[PDB]
C-alpha cells in the first residue's frame, strides 16, 4: 500500500528582496550628495 | 499544538510570535512570477460568495478551480467536519482554515516518519527510500540528507 | 600676481581645492563620518546574540547597504582627483581593497561571510581612526618599526632552526606528540621560548631512568638554549622598539 | 573629611576645577562621602556589601595626596597619560579585531 | 567667437555636454517610466514589464544625477542667470524623477521575485 504523509508550512516576515535594499542604499547615499552639493553650491555662490 | 488552542488561533510561544494563522478567505498560495498574483489552481480557505482577493491579471483569472466548496452558495453551506478541519491533504483544502507559523529563516526542520504495523511505531527504514514532493510548484525549498 | 581674468586651469585648480577643503579638511565630515562608524561598531558589539538578532538583522542589513555606498562614494570622491595619485598611496591602496573586496562579497555570491564582513568593517574603523591625530603618531612608528624588527625575526627563526637540529636528534619516536613531526617539535620549542607553563614537557620528558640519564643532558642543553634564546629575543624585540622611537623624538 | 570638604568648599574651586591633584582630591571626597552616606545608613535597595575596604583604600589613597616628592614624580611622570591611553586605544582595537576573527573561526561553527 | 566653428568640430564649448546626456537621459527615462506606468495600470502584461532590467538602470539613474550636478557645477562661472536656471531646473526634474522611480519600484516589490 502507499505509504504518504502531507503537511503545511507558513512563514512569514521576510525582511525584504534586493530591489529593497538597493533603493534604500541609493537614496541614502543620493541625500548626503544632493546636500553636500548643495552646500557646495550656496558656498560657492556666496562668495561670488 | 493543544486543540482548544487551535480552536481559539491566539498561540504565543512566551516570546511575542502567533504558532497559529487563520487563512485569509479565497486565499491562494503564490507562483514563481510574484508574489501577489497566485498560478497554484488550488484554493484555500475558498468561499464563492467573497470578492476574490489579488485575482487580477488574465493567467491568475484563468486559473483557479472550486473543488469541495463548489457553486454550492457559501463556506457555511459547503460542508466540512473535523476530519476535513485538521486533513493536511490536496482537495481537502476549501475548508482549511488554520494553519501553523514560523519566522522566515527555517533551518533544520525535522522531518521525522514513523510507520504503523499493527503493534508499535517505528521509524523510516533505509529500505523505505522516500520522494519528496510539493503541490503548489515552489522552487525555494531544499532538503539535507545523509 | 594681479590675476586680472582667470584661465581654465586656473578655475579647475580652484574646484580642486574646493573638493579638497571639504571632507579632507573640514571637521564635521570627518566628525559624522566616525560617529557612523562608531555606531555601526556599536551595532558589531550588539551581535554575537540572536537574542538581539531577531529584531536586527534587516537593521543590521539596511545599515551595512548604507556604510557600504557611503565608502564607496568616498573612494570614488579620492578617484575623482586621480586615478594615478590614489594607486600610488601607502593607505588608500588598502582602503580600495578594503571596499573592493567588500563590494565583491557583498554583491557577488561569496563564501567570504561573517569572518570577512566584520574584520574588513573594524579595519576601516581602524584606518579611518588613524586619521585624528592623537593616535597617527604612534601607528606611524610601529610600521617604522617593522623593517629593523623584520631582521631580528630572521635571525631569532635561523638561531631557532640551526638548534632545532640539535633539538631533532633527541626529537622523534620518543617523548612524541609533541617533539615528533617536524613543526610540531619546532612550535613547541617555539612554545617553550615564549616561556610560559613548560612544566607539562618536563614533566613529559621526566622519568628516563629516575636518576641522570638523558634527563640531566638534554634538559638543561635545551634550558640554557630557551633562557638564552629569551632572553635575547626580549632584548632584540625592545632595542629595535627603542632605535625606531629614537628615530621618532628625532 | 567633613572638614577637609568644607575647606575645599571654598572659591578655590576657581583653581581645583582645571588642575590635576585638587580636582583629583575632591573627586575622591565626593566618591567618600556619598557611599558611606548610603552605606552606614542604608535603609535602601542596594545589592550587597562590596565597597568598604574599597572606601578605607580611597582614604588610604586620601592619606597618600600628601608627600610633594611623590607629587613631583606625578608630575614628572604626568605627561604620559596621552601615550598610554592612545597604546590602550590601539590594544583595545587589536582585542575587538581578533575577538571578532576568534569567533567567527571558533564559535560560529558551534561544534 | 565663431559658434558656427565651435560646434563644428574637434571640440565643444566647456560644459554644455553633460547638460545634453542627461537631457536625453531624461527622453530615453521618461520613455521607460511611462511604459512602466502604462504597463502597471491597465494593459497588464507583467511579463513584458522591466522587471529583467532594474539595477542597471538605477546605476543610469544616479549617475544621470552626478552628471547633472557635475555640469552644473561646471557651468556655474560663466556668469550668466540662463545657463544656472537651465542647469538648476534640469538637476530638479532630474532628482524629482529620481524621487518618483525610487517610490514607483518600492511599491512594485511584490510582482519580481522572492528570495
Ligand atoms: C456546479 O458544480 C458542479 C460540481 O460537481 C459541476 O459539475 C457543475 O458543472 C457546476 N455548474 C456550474 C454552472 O458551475
Ligand atoms: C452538506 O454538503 C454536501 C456537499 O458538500 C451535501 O451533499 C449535503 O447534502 C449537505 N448536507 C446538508 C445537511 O446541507
Ligand atoms: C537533521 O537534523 C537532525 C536534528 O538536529 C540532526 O540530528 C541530523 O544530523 C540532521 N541531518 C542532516 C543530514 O542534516
Amino acid at each position: 500500500c502507499e505509504l504518504s504523509e502531507e503537511f503545511q508550512i507558513y512563514v512569514d516576515e521576510v525582511p525584504l528582496p534586493f530591489p529593497g535594499h538597493a533603493l534604500i542604499a541609493v537614496a541614502t547615499s543620493v541625500v548626503l550628495g544632493v546636500l553636500i552639493f548643495i552646500a557646495f553650491v550656496f558656498q560657492l555662490r556666496n562668495i561670488h | 499544538i493543544p486543540p482548544e488552542d487551535w480552536i481559539s488561533g491566539v498561540h504565543k510561544d512566551s516570546q511575542g510570535f502567533n504558532m497559529i494563522k487563520t487563512l485569509p478567505i479565497n486565499y491562494r498560495p503564490p507562483s514563481h512570477m510574484g508574489i501577489s498574483i497566485p498560478l497554484t489552481d488550488n484554493f484555500y480557505h475558498a468561499d464563492p460568495s467573497k470578492p476574490i482577493p489579488r485575482n487580477q491579471f488574465h493567467k491568475s483569472k484563468e486559473t483557479g478551480k472550486y473543488k469541495q466548496c463548489a457553486n454550492v452558495t457559501s463556506r457555511a453551506m459547503c460542508n466540512c467536519s473535523e476530519h476535513q478541519k485538521f486533513s493536511h491533504a490536496v482537495a481537502f483544502s476549501d475548508c482549511k482554515e488554520k494553519v501553523h507559523r514560523f519566522k522566515f529563516p527555517v533551518t533544520q526542520y525535522p522531518v521525522v516518519l514513523e510507520i504503523f504495523n499493527e503493534r508499535d511505531k517505528i521509524s523510516a527504514e533505509p529500505p523505505y527510500l522516500v520522494t519528496m514532493t510539493e503541490v503548489n510548484m515552489r522552487k525555494n525549498w531544499q532538503l539535507k540528507h545523509n | 600676481d594681479v590675476m586680472e581674468k582667470k584661465d581654465a586651469w586656473d578655475v579647475q585648480e580652484f574646484i580642486t581645492q574646493m573638493y579638497i577643503k571639504q571632507l579632507l579638511r573640514h571637521p564635521a565630515f570627518q566628525l559624522l563620518l566616525a560617529f557612523l562608524l562608531l555606531s555601526n561598531a556599536i551595532t558589531i558589539a550588539l551581535r554575537t546574540n540572536s537574542y538581539l538578532g531577531q529584531k536586527h538583522y534587516e537593521l543590521f542589513s539596511t545599515i551595512d547597504d548604507i556604510v557600504l555606498t557611503i565608502l564607496i562614494c568616498e573612494v570614488l570622491l579620492g578617484w575623482l582627483n586621480g586615478f594615478w595619485i590614489f594607486w600610488k598611496d601607502g593607505w588608500n591602496i588598502l582602503n580600495f581593497a578594503i571596499v573592493f573586496i567588500l563590494f565583491m562579497g557583498f554583491f557577488i555570491k561569496q563564501l567570504d561571510m561573517v569572518a570577512i564582513t566584520y574584520p574588513l568593517r573594524v579595519l576601516r574603523l581602524v584606518h579611518v581612526c588613524m586619521a585624528v591625530e592623537p593616535l597617527a603618531r604612534i601607528i606611524k612608528v610601529i610600521l617604522q618599526s617593522m623593517p629593523d624588527l623584520a631582521n631580528v625575526m630572521a635571525l631569532i627563526l635561523f638561531f631557532m632552526l640551526v638548534f632545532s637540529v640539535f633539538g631533532v636528534t633527541l626529537f622523534g619516536a620518543f617523548v612524541p606528540k609533541h617533539f615528533q613531526n617536524m613543526g610540531v617539535a619546532l612550535y613547541t620549542l617555539f612554545i617553550c621560548i615564549t616561556q610560559d607553563g613548560w612544566l607539562d614537557i618536563y614533566t613529559d620528558f621526566q622519568m628516563d631512568e629516575r636518576e641522570y640519564a638523558m634527563e640531566v643532558g638534554g634538559a638543561i642543553y635545551f634550558a640554557v638554549f630557551i633562557t638564552l634564546g629569551a632572553f635575547i629575543g626580549l632584548n632584540l624585540f625592545v632595542v629595535v622598539v627603542t632605535t625606531n622611537l629614537e628615530q621618532m623624538m628625532k | 573629611y567633613v572638614c577637609e570638604f568644607l575647606m575645599k568648599v571654598y572659591v578655590d574651586p576657581i583653581t581645583y576645577w582645571k588642575d590635576g591633584y585638587n580636582i583629583l582630591d575632591v573627586i575622591i571626597l565626593i566618591i567618600l562621602t556619598i557611599p558611606y552616606l548610603l552605606r552606614k545608613i542604608k535603609g535602601n535597595h542596594s545589592a550587597y556589601l562590596h565597597f568598604a575596604d574599597g572606601i578605607q583604600s580611597l582614604r588610604i589613597l586620601k592619606l597618600i595626596s600628601y608627600s610633594r616628592g611623590i607629587r613631583t614624580l606625578i608630575i614628572a611622570v604626568g605627561e604620559t597619560v596621552y601615550t598610554v591611553a592612545s597604546v590602550l586605544t590601539l590594544l583595545f582595537l587589536l582585542m575587538f579585531v581578533f575577538a571578532i576573527l576568534g569567533f567567527c573561526l571558533f564559535g560560529v561553527t558551534d561544534r | 567667437m565663431r559658434w558656427r566653428d565651435r560646434i563644428a568640430v574637434l571640440c565643444f564649448p566647456p560644459g554644455l555636454m553633460l547638460t545634453v546626456a542627461a537631457l536625453i537621459l531624461f527622453f530615453i527615462h521618461m520613455g521607460v517610466f511611462a511604459s512602466d506606468v502604462h504597463n502597471f495600470c491597465v494593459i497588464h502584461n507583467y511579463d513584458h514589464m522591466s522587471f529583467r532590467y532594474t539595477v542597471v538602470l538605477i546605476f543610469s539613474q544616479v549617475i544621470s544625477i552626478g552628471w547633472a550636478a557635475m555640469g552644473s557645477l561646471y557651468a556655474e562661472m560663466t556668469g550668466d542667470k540662463f545657463l544656472r536656471c537651465f542647469a538648476l531646473t534640469i538637476l530638479i526634474l532630474n532628482g524629482a524623477m529620481f524621487f518618483n522611480r525610487l517610490c514607483l519600484e518600492f511599491l512594485a516589490i511584490n510582482y519580481r521575485e522572492e528570495r
